[PDB]
């Protein structure tokens, strides 16, 4: 049963990876589950998306400043 | 019967294949539901609106099969049939997705909503179909350049793909005629007629 | 109910599908779980299935030298070329089988959408082969019936004809090279 | 496992730095999150998928849209969650279009 859960999680992760690669989102595998599952606790999808966008902008700024 | 039963019959109908209590009527050249699923005319009309998909798909199958087996009607005609085959393959892929959804929510409205665009593509195809009969050879290429005189960027792009594919045979003939002066025209369809 | 329908189309008739020798790839129509028109699409595929059965019979009969039928390296080469073309068909069938086995819900409609390409290239080759058998051409006669059809219009069929004709003209080239 | 622990770890990953190194960024994100914890629009994946396909067509990616629709069918067949709409909205907001030059017409 738990092996079934693991297999289903892997399958969902692969489906999500394909969806992300098709969307060309640029989101990393680190947001494999942590990104989606944390919002799965009932986070405001608009607020979470805005927070992700702010994190992306800050990360881009940090990369540019490091460069 | 159940609205889901009608949904399954429609899941068959979209391929042009009539359902259990839904049958392809000859009276209307379209799908007339088998009245033994006594229900509201609202759902009846929803299927009646969807019947155009079946009528056009069956017409496409019959018409493309006609020129597919005619080898001497023109390789251009066979090429038009092949392009229609690719388009029908896309439609069939959509229908397969639909049947998979029929396996295991959605809605007839959602079905119609998701089916509206294929209806538009099929309408464009059927207009090109009945609007192209008889024109072969340079007449065929004439119709190809003629039907491209409309807008609808979606339909415009579909017709553009069809015509650019149609150019390849004529382009090859010209390339033979322009590169070698070679005119092996069997059906005598090329612009440069042969006098052997 | 997918795997056996594929086996029946694989050149090995099943049980709900009866490969009548003269009735083609007929189908015992007594099973549940589909619409007869779904069975009708399956019958459109069974057209190709019966064509494959007959093609296999012909290829094995033309792959055996003393018979009065058409003979020569040409017949064996035609059988070999048809088999090599069926290799893309066999490979596609195997890929589709793997995909259907991999998917919990892989619709036979999806199987049809995958097999549409082979069904598109199939009938023209079937007509050409039936014509060649009716002509009973031998020598470079079939080599010229081929050259007549090598101006084909079906892109997959045109390319397959180009490959088979390349193989044939290679054989002719070998014969002429011996003569040279 | 806590939503705050997840936020701290995610901020550390997004910055590629420590949680204390992202504490100000973490503080801003925490303010943004506590500003709104639940979505103000319902979950109806038909419209979400419609928007996704519309964006793909605006990206001239009709084949990719078909691939995405097939992936959606497979994923809904492998349905394991109940609020997928939010994940889909996240994926759409995370989506980028390197396949097309930046120029768009405003929708309604």
């Amino acid at each position: 049963a738990a092996a079934a859960n693991l297999n289903a999680v892997r399958e969902t992760m692969d489906v999500l990876l394909e969806i992300s690669r098709i969307l060309n989102t640029g989101l990393d595998m680190e947001t494999l589950s942590i990104c989606v599952r944390l919002c799965e606790q009932g986070i405001n999808p608009e607020a979470l998306s805005s927070v992700i966008k702010e994190l992306r902008k800050a990360t881009e700024a940090l990369k540019a400043a490091e460069n | 019967v159940t609205e889901a039963a009608l949904v399954r019959d429609i899941l068959y109908v979209f391929q042009g294949i009539d359902g259990k209590h839904v049958k392809m009527s000859n009276a209307d050249n379209c799908y007339t539901v088998e009245g033994k699923a006594n229900l509201s005319k609202s759902l009846r009309d929803t299927a009646v609106r969807l019947a155009e998909l079946g009528w056009l798909h069956n017409k496409i199958r019959k018409y493309t099969d006609q020129r597919s087996l005619d080898r001497s009607f023109g390789l251009v005609g066979q090429s038009f049939c092949a392009a229609l085959h690719q388009e029908l393959r896309e439609y069939y892929r959509l229908l397969s997705v639909l049947h998979s959804q029929l396996q295991l929510s959605l809605t007839l409205r959602r079905l119609l909503v998701w089916t509206y665009d294929p209806k538009m593509r099929l309408k464009t195809l059927a207009a090109l179909v009945d609007h192209c009969q008889g024109r072969k050879g340079g007449e065929l290429a004439s119709a190809v350049h003629a039907y491209t005189k409309t807008g609808d960027p979606y339909a415009r792009s579909l017709v553009q793909h069809i015509l650019s594919l149609v150019s390849h045979p004529v382009l090859s003939f010209l390339y033979r005629w322009i590169y070698d002066g070679e005119l092996e025209d069997t059906y005598h369809e090329f612009f440069v007629a042969s006098d052997p | 109910m997918i795997h056996e329908l594929l086996l029946a189309l694989s050149g090995y008739p099943g049980s709900i599908f009866t490969w009548n020798k003269r009735g083609g790839l007929q189908v015992s129509q007594d099973f549940p779980f589909l619409h007869p028109s779904e069975t009708s699409v399956l019958n459109r595929l069974c057209r190709l299935g019966t064509d494959y059965i007959r093609f296999t019979e012909f290829i094995e009969q033309y792959t055996q030298q003393g018979q009065g039928g058409l003979h020569g390296i040409y017949l064996r080469a035609f059988c070999t070329g048809l088999d090599s073309v069926l290799q893309p068909y066999r490979q596609a069938l195997l890929d589709l089988e793997q995909e259907f086995l991999a998917d919990p819900h892989l619709s036979i409609s999806h199987i049809n959408y995958s097999l549409d390409q082979f069904q598109l290239l199939f009938p023209s080759v079937m007509v050409v082969v039936e014509q060649i058998k009716s002509q009973k051409i031998h020598g470079c006669q079939i080599l010229e019936t081929v050259y007549k059809h090598s101006c084909g219009g079906l892109p997959p069929v045109r390319s397959a004809l180009e490959k088979i004709l390349a193989v044939c003209h290679g054989v002719m080239y070998k014969q002429l090279s011996a003569w040279m | 496992k806590s939503p705050n622990v997840l936020l701290q770890n995610l901020c550390c990953r997004i910055l590629g730095k420590s949680e204390a190194d992202v504490a100000q960024q973490f503080q801003y994100a925490v303010r943004v999150i506590g500003s709104n914890f639940a979505p103000t629009v319902e979950r109806d994946e038909f419209l979400v998928a419609e928007k996704i396909k519309k964006e793909l067509t605006r990206q001239r990616r009709e084949a990719d849209a078909a691939l995405f629709s097939e992936l959606h069918r497979k994923l809904h067949s492998q349905g394991v969650l109940k609020n997928k709409w939010s994940i889909l909205y996240l994926l759409l907001s995370l989506s980028e279009d390197p396949r097309k030059q930046p120029s768009k017409v405003s929708g309604y």
